[PDB]
């Protein structure tokens, strides 16, 4: 009766989002402590990349409408919230935007550089519809955790912005839902021993050998002031 | 939309005066975000007009009740629209229907 | 006709189903009603009566 | 905490406590083992948790 | 009253007959002003916005 | 990635077997994470000592009361589960129990192995009414993790038994209670941060606040390969 200490066994991708990692072995009761203490850290923080700031030329506010388009701007920018990057290199970045002619503006449309990388290209942003239409945007892309609001960001800044720099909510974490089952492992002799199954599903922006490594570290560190201090 | 409704959804909205019906049918010509026009079908015309109706969206304004009013458009660019159909779903419709 | 349309798309008869808990992560004892419900927002906001 | 009009208690519990507190204090036949003895209340909710 | 008619003679503070009456916000609102109009009367001359 | 870490601990110690602990500040959800991951350790994971089996000569059921004795020989099982047990080397000792006359049997008046320590000794185990009424029992202490009762282990232990030896509850694990609250503590300018209240009452063999670290000593090597 000494431990039998568990390890990151296997990891299978069904699809570009959705993933199943395993956890073997486990003994009786930490097979349904660490899956519970992994949920309510991989919902609540994750670093992802979100839009915070978007500049259309021409407009205002967002409480208008511009030509040549199907949609108001506040639909824009409705879009423009779900829209999942991957910034490596830096910190924050700005894209451009530049389109003209007939037909939907697809987020594939985006000169990005070397380092981000738009991971759902299918994804619809506007409509033109007439032949002499266009649109320009500039768009900018931060680093965060958890669920920032507009009227935060705007309460806690003092330099005066100019008129027209729209401000995005951002929602940052990369994760949409995730769960877990606890099945019989299988060991010739140690029968009871558990393991778990964690079923996570996200958007294509984390990788799910990183993601429960940085929600072990973070357990591990909020942990380190019980083992010592008392 | 609402998922559980009594069929009643539809005649409330068309007949409250909120959405913009089509008074002739015909074929979708341009879509704006403000206007929208459509060319009328040959056998439903008037033989001294040239066809075409506008029809002008009308954006954010002020309510009684200091909520706002915002007529989007429904219909994509090039596509038939028959007699009576709903063009622009007002505040709170969706596609004809009323959804609160 | 509930029952009949609950079961094409692979659900529970009963209407209620097995919910675990968020915070302690154990399950409940009995099985408790989920399902959709059409909600509105109403015009005595909190904003205007403080 | 009491009631000028009778004597009778003003901070007697609603509705969704006291379905906790009858819920609560209930016996079933089976019940995931009965019949067994224990030594303190501290040791009976160690047995529920 | 005397003794801010020696502050006044103290410093050279001279406020003018002017006077702020000025349209804020009420409080507790944020927002975004999204449309302006002016009217005014005939045989006043006009502003520069106006 | 900066995570604020509490510094403010505080431990209020009501008694020497009954601590309260307390830490602030965390973040907003972090208390229910940890409350809940050295909740379900401390209950059913922490090792430890403790009577398994008893044997007494004269009876041999659960049910057949022995003579001379003030109580049943059924509330003699409920006053030595609570016997508050440690050792040192081993891992299954057999005590031996020996008192005549009459008179209460107090849990210090047993023979002990040199490595077996009691750590209260003023434990009442029965009461004798009659002169030369004695009275002398086999107990077996054993070393496992968590609870376990008399129900799983006759259930599945097909093997006939010695006739006479009777069943103990087991309590493996040496904390007693332990229950935990989260209150809201505030930053100078944050507001949605958490306290976390820990509460400890437990028996002896252990310093009701160092099982907190045992315990999470236990859980931080679980995560060994995954840092």
């Amino acid at each position: 009766t000494e431990f039998l200490k568990p390890r990151l066994v296997d990891i299978e991708q069904v699809s570009s989002t959705h993933a199943k990692v395993t956890l073997e072995p486990l003994e009786r009761g930490f097979g349904h402590t660490l899956g519970n203490a992994l949920r309510r850290i991989l919902l609540s923080s994750m670093p992802g990349c979100a839009v915070t700031e978007v500049e259309i030329d021409g407009v205002l506010h967002e409480y208008s409408t511009k030509e040549g388009v199907q949609e108001d701007i506040l639909e824009i920018l409705l879009n423009l919230k779900g829209l999942a990057v991957r910034v490596q290199g830096k910190d924050e970045v700005i894209l451009t935007l530049n389109k003209s002619g007939i037909g939907p503006v697809t987020a594939a449309d985006i000169t990005h550089d070397g380092d981000v990388e738009i991971v759902k290209p299918q994804h619809v942003i506007c409509h033109l519809t007439d032949e002499n239409a266009s649109i320009s945007m500039r768009i900018k892309v931060q680093r965060g955790r958890g669920y920032v609001p507009a009227s935060t960001r705007i309460h806690s800044e003092e330099d005066e912005r100019p008129i027209g720099r729209l401000l995005v909510d951002a929602c940052y974490s990369p994760v949409e839902r995730i769960a877990y089952n606890v099945e019989a492992a299988r060991v010739e002799q140690r029968t009871d021993l558990d393991k778990l199954v964690i079923e996570m599903e996200t958007n294509g922006t984390i990788d799910p050998e990183e993601a429960i490594r940085r929600a072990a570290t973070i357990l591990a560190e909020q942990l380190e002031a019980f083992v010592d201090l008392r | 939309k609402p998922l559980v409704g009594t069929g009643m959804e539809r005649a409330v909205a068309v007949d409250s005066g909120v959405t913009a019906v089509a008074k002739r049918g015909g074929v979708v010509q341009y879509v704006d975000a403000s206007r929208i026009v459509i060319k009328v079908n040959e056998d439903e015309m008037y033989p001294g007009e040239a066809g075409i109706d506008i029809y002008n969206l009308t954006k954010y304004t002020r309510s009684n009740q200091n909520t706002c009013i915002n007529q989007m458009p429904c219909v994509s660019l090039g596509e038939p629209v028959e007699r009576g159909d709903v063009l622009a779903d007002g505040p709170s419709t969706d596609l004809g229907e009323l959804a609160l | 006709e509930i029952k009949e349309l609950l079961k094409l798309g692979d659900l529970p008869t009963s209407g209620q189903i097995r919910l675990y808990d968020g915070r302690t992560g154990e399950q409940f004892e009995r099985p408790v009603t989920v399902g959709y419900m059409y909600m509105l927002k109403l015009n005595h906001l909190v904003d205007d009566k403080m | 905490i009491l009631s000028p009009a009778n004597g009778e208690p003003i901070i007697v519990p609603s509705q969704d406590v006291v379905l906790g507190l009858y819920y609560m204090t209930r016996d079933c036949v089976n019940a995931k083992g009965e019949g067994m003895v224990l030594t303190g209340p501290k040791e009976a909710e160690r047995l529920y948790r | 009253t005397p003794e801010e008619k020696l502050l006044r003679a103290i410093f050279g503070e001279k406020a003018s007959d002017v006077k702020d009456s000025s349209l804020r916000v009420p409080n507790g609102v944020s927002g975004t002003v999204i449309d302006v109009q002016v009217f005014t009367r005939d045989g006043v001359e006009k502003d520069k916005r106006a």
